[PDB]
RNA sequence: UACCUGGUUGAUCCUGCCAGUAGCAUAUGCUUGUCUCAAAGAUUAAGCCAUGCAUGUCUAAGUACGCACGGCCGGUACAGUGAAACUGCGAAUGGCUCAUUAAAUCAGUUAUGGUUCCUUUGGUCGCUCGCCACUUGGAUAACUGUGGUAAUUCUAGAGCUAAUACAUGCCGACGGGCGCUGACCCCCUUCGCGGGGGGGAUGCGUGCAUUUAUCAGUGGUGACUCUAGAUAACCUCGGGCCGAUCGCACGCCCCCCGUGGCGGCGACGACCCAUUCGAACGUCUGCCCUAUCAACUUUCGAUGGUAGUCGCCGUGCCUACCAUGGUGACCACGGGUGACGGGGAAUCAGGGUUCGAUUCCGGAGAGGGAGCCUGAGAAACGGCUACCACAUCCAAGGAAG
RNA sequence: GCGGGGCCCGAAGCAUUUACUUUGAAAAAAUUAGAGUGUUCAAAGCAGGCCCGAGCCGCCUGGAUACCGCAGCUAGGAAUA
């Protein structure tokens, strides 16, 4: 019965306005989703109008977004890095809107290099013979060789970027809301951006 | 008082009943209850308890274990009615219909047949 | 209160219905439908107060549920039903064909028109845009919807469709020197010639309107409704031809056609 | 002097920052594209909302609250509360019993924008109404005029 | 009809009230032959209530395997008429009362570019490239037959049986087009060469709706982060749509071929879009008596700022972290009201005075507070759960208000 | 608005800002003010009126208008403050 309304406030005055009706049906009661990593747990709350919203008990995965490239990859959901809102909050690993999340490398590092056949993630090498030899190589024709080497202006990242791709797991942040639609998606943090964030993380 | 499945408590409890646990049929829709029920251990404060056989053995009790009740209302969607007579495939559902006898005393004894359903 | 309302009270309902105060304590209430209520009219009280082929309640009904009232080309059987402004009912076993006019004291009029102009009426755009895959829409006056209109029909425009086939047959462009109609407010009914379109930024256009008898009026623009090229309506008009007389000019040739 | 003094990472919600940064794209000549728009009814946006560097969300040229309504006047008379004013637009009250007036006045919390500089205390501002934007503050600052200024010893 | 008259004194002129006089509205007194309209448990007690009633509902068209009947028209699916019950839809209207409520309601005004909306209409409903479709699955009521209780619209067990109930799920359209890819083009500058193209072998994805990001800038508005287009991808198992439905007149092609293909009018549901009926929240201006009520509001949101959480959406509506604010002698704040607000009513020179519980519009509440269920719409009370208060039946185990 | 001319005037600045005044919108009925009409009269009601030679598919006509404060929205006026 916890209610929404703006009669139980005191006025810009500051005085006590006496309740003139009771508590009405469109002030519905507002719990938390709280929602965590694990499994997926969604459950559906009927809504006015007969409609539903998907409030997201439990998550795993994402569906997070690259931009700068135009990536866009399901991608499972590692950890809660950052939580602007409360740091409460990260200490309980829960997602929300404005939080920012950890997320693996896995589909953005096989992409790039399906895309543009060049080694990422790489640091020492003499261990890429299964599936990272061959897919640089290819045994291409002439003119799939002349789109490829074309690209030798689009193919770099920034510094602060790529020293995350090494050591395996990229942070990103939620743009989706979650208990409210049901999901978790979002977008990479990069550029000055990143660098905020990466001061906010260092100097907790 | 009824006694309910999965209470685990032998005497009485109340319970809050929607539609469709068991022992309460509703009079309006959406509406909830609380009802006094009774546990689904049994003890000796029974006036009357509910008992059905899985298994005949040796001989027949009469009036009891004998004397076949006709299940007088046959298969009417075409479904189990071909599911009944062992049909393979078009057998002509319309033919194989069960039909009931009808015998009152001050009329011509009749016959009636249902309808079909899908 | 609870929800939405379904009774009417009879003297809550528009007076250009002219219904009675001493005959009940209910008024009919027109269902939801193309037309708001206030602006509207019932298809109970159009048979039994102003034509006069019913008597009750129960009356209007068994003429209306033998299935032959055909609302623009359509019979609708509910004896609720708004009717509104520039539809064609049709009788079509007696064969009357009236087409629902305001007349010049703000009523709707009885006035019946040819079975070969009953064929189509005329509509106001209230909006125009583009739907899904990049095609367009317009929305009318009624509630009824144009796939494909021709692309120079803007805003409150005019468009006439006939009925039984549903696409646009002339739209005619609301512009400056036509001859539009009133539809609201203290004018409404007076036939005249637009002067002009003033318009307001963020507020409310209102449009000067000059008769043909030199009595020129201002209404804003939603109440506003074209129906001529120029100077001559594409549509019958009904006695008075849109003009206010004064309660002397309406004393006088009143008390002398009772000579 | 930064703009970054929030817990949050401060921008616009539609100009997307990251433009191919690369041999192309170096980092030493660098701004980024600023999202503005402009008011109806003519209103003019003023430089500062061009080509200054803040961010604010109830801006009324560079956020996602969008002026409709009434247009109203008024006085500033205090001007803490970062980011919203509060201005008393005075009037009169006309009392038909006496045939005389009654010089009333109420006063109400307006959002200042910070794309304007000399706004200091008693000047005219001109205000007009949109969404609510907190409890109290229904309507937004859309032109300072300054007052009792210009020169000043 | 812009009106006065009697009373302080032995008289006089005054000030001043008293009394007179005329309305209209409650009651009461005596009285009352006829007839037209007609208020009527508002004031004190929004006190308590026996009994009986005021919300229910079949079309040609969801489900008859009751003989309740039918001509049982005849050797089998159903001539129809139909009770009961399942399903659906109303029961959120109306009615009643005026207790609460003094910028609150309410009134004019103006918004939703900050949202939802059963219905009604009008749209959209082969756009999706993927061994039942000539039809798939499981139950259940009414019924039959046993019951249990002192006692209720209490219900149990087992046997049957249906769907427009509850679920599953396809053919066809479907031939492909596009975009991303991609073992040969050699005809170009093979002169050692660099080449310039169209092309196939190849595997992905493809509609609407939902969610996020990026690109461009058909139609709009005073004004968009609008509408539409483009690219990468999502699609929640308490899972988005993409018809396993029912009537009526039956007709057409019949070349495979006398069995298979085509059809008229409906009635139902179906995501989304607009419409209608609305609702909600906002803006402006307006309310009575009181200072023997002059400071108030902020630990416990008071005013704002960022980020969110849920909410149908805007917003301290909440939460966290920061800022120290906001209102006031132009009467805040507190108190009172025999305060529901208004259209209105009585009065009548002009200015005003006073009433407005009461049929119209709006709001509030069903003994008092509170919490929910179903549903498009209720924090519903001739709905439910609990406490408080009042009260009924009991066979004293419980039942119902 | 009949890249450089003519019977030509729109967009634009309102170059102090307001009060005041005038205009135009928009303002639910009922009630009141009143139009009409022998409810037999009247209070009321919104009806009714006219020849039948029967064609009389029945004819004509009403169900006005004024008043909605202040506050907003428009246009015009600039003494007065």
């Amino acid at each position: 019965g916890i209610s929404r309304d703006n009669w139980h406030k005191r006025r810009k005055t500051g005085g006590k306005r006496k309740p003139y009706h009771k508590k009405r049906k469109y002030e519905l009661g507002r719990p938390a989703a709280n929602t965590k990593i694990g499994p997926r747990r969604i459950h559906t709350v009927r809504v006015r109008g007969g409609n539903k919203k998907y409030r997201a008990l439990r998550l795993d995965v994402g569906n997070f977004s690259w931009g700068s490239e135009c990536c866009t990859r399901k991608t499972r959901i590692i950890d809660v890095v950052y939580n602007a809102s409360n740091n409460e909050l990260v200490r309980t690993k829960t997602l929300v809107k404005n939080c920012i999340v950890l997320i693996d490398s896995t589909p953005y590092r096989q992409w790039y290099e399906s895309h543009y056949a060049l080694p990422l993630g790489r640091k020492k090498g003499a261990k890429l013979t299964p599936e990272e030899e061959e897919i640089l190589n290819k045994k291409r024709s002439k003119k799939i060789q002349k789109k490829y080497d074309e690209r030798k202006k689009n193919a770099k990242i920034s510094s602060l970027l790529e020293e995350q791709f090494q050591q395996g797991k990229l942070l990103a942040c939620i743009a989706s809301r979650p208990g409210q639609c049901g999901r978790a998606d979002g977008y990479v943090l990069e550029g000055k951006e990143l660098e905020f964030y990466l001061r906010k993380i260092k100097a907790r | 008082f009824p006694m309910k499945q999965g209470v685990l408590t032998h005497g009485r409890v109340r319970l809050l009943l929607s539609k469709g646990h068991s022992c309460y049929r509703p009079r309006r829709t959406g509406e909830r209850k609380r009802k006094s029920v009774r546990g689904c251990i049994v003890d000796a404060n029974l006036s009357v308890l509910n008992l059905v056989i899985v298994k005949k053995g040796e001989k027949d009790i009469p009036g009891l274990t004998d004397t076949t009740v006709p299940r007088r209302l046959g298969p009417k969607r075409a479904s189990r009615i071909r599911k009944l007579f062992n049909l393979s495939k078009e057998d002509d559902v319309r033919q194989y219909v069960v039909r009931k006898p009808l015998n009152k005393e001050g009329k011509k004894p009749r016959t009636k047949a249902p309808k079909i359903q899908r | 209160a609870r929800g939405p309302k379904k009774h009417l009270k009879r003297v809550a309902a528009p007076k250009h219905w002219m219904l009675d105060k001493l005959t009940g304590v209910f008024a009919p209430r027109p269902s939801t439908g193309p037309h708001k209520l206030r602006e509207c009219l019932p298809l109970i009280i159009f048979l039994r107060n102003r034509l006069k082929y019913a008597l009750t309640g129960d009356e209007v009904k068994k003429i209306c549920m033998q299935r032959f009232i055909k609302i623009d080309g359509k019979v609708r059987t509910d004896i609720t039903y708004p009717a509104g402004f520039m539809d064609v009912i049709s009788i079509d076993k007696t064969g009357e064909n009236f087409r629902l006019i305001y007349d010049t004291k703000g009523r709707f009029a009885v006035h019946r028109i040819t079975p070969e102009e009953a064929k189509y009426k005329l509509c106001k755009v209230r909006k125009i845009f583009v739907g899904t895959k990049g095609i367009p829409h317009l929305v009318t006056h009624d509630a009824r919807t144009i796939r494909y209109p021709d692309p120079l029909i803007k805003v409150n425009d005019t468009i006439q469709i006939d009925l039984e086939t549903g696409k646009i047959t002339d739209f005619i462009k609301f512009d400056t020197g036509n001859l539009c109609m009133v539809t609201g407010g203290a004018n409404l009914g007076r036939i005249g010639v637009i002067t002009n379109r003033e318009r307001h930024p963020g507020s409310f256009d209102v449009v000067h309107v000059k008769d043909a008898n030199g009595n020129s009026f201002a209404t804003r623009l939603s109440n506003i409704f074209v129906i001529g090229k120029g100077n001559k309506p594409w549509i019958s008009l009904p006695r008075g031809k849109g003009i206010r007389l004064t309660i002397a000019e309406e004393r006088d040739k009143r008390l002398a056609a009772k000579q | 002097a930064d703009i970054q003094t929030e817990r949050a990472y401060q921008k616009q919600p539609t100009i997307f920052q990251n433009k191919k940064r690369v041999l192309l794209g170096e980092t030493g000549k660098e701004k980024l594209p600023r999202y503005y728009k402009n008011i109806g009814l003519g209103f003019k946006t003023p430089k500062e909302a061009i080509e200054g560097t803040y961010i604010d969300k109830k801006c009324p040229f560079t956020g996602n609250v969008s002026i409709r309504g009434r247009i109203l006047s008024g006085v500033v008379t205090k001007m803490k509360m970062q980011r919203t004013i509060v201005i008393r637009r005075d009037y009169l009250h006309y009392i038909r019993k006496y045939n005389r007036f009654e010089k009333r006045h109420k006063n109400m919390s307006v959002h200042l924008s910070p794309c304007f500089r000399d706004v200091q205390i008693g000047d005219i501002v001109t205000v007009g109404e949109c969404r609510p934007l907190s409890k109290t503050v229904r309507f937004n600052v859309l032109k300072v005029t300054k007052a009792a200024g210009t020169k000043k010893q």
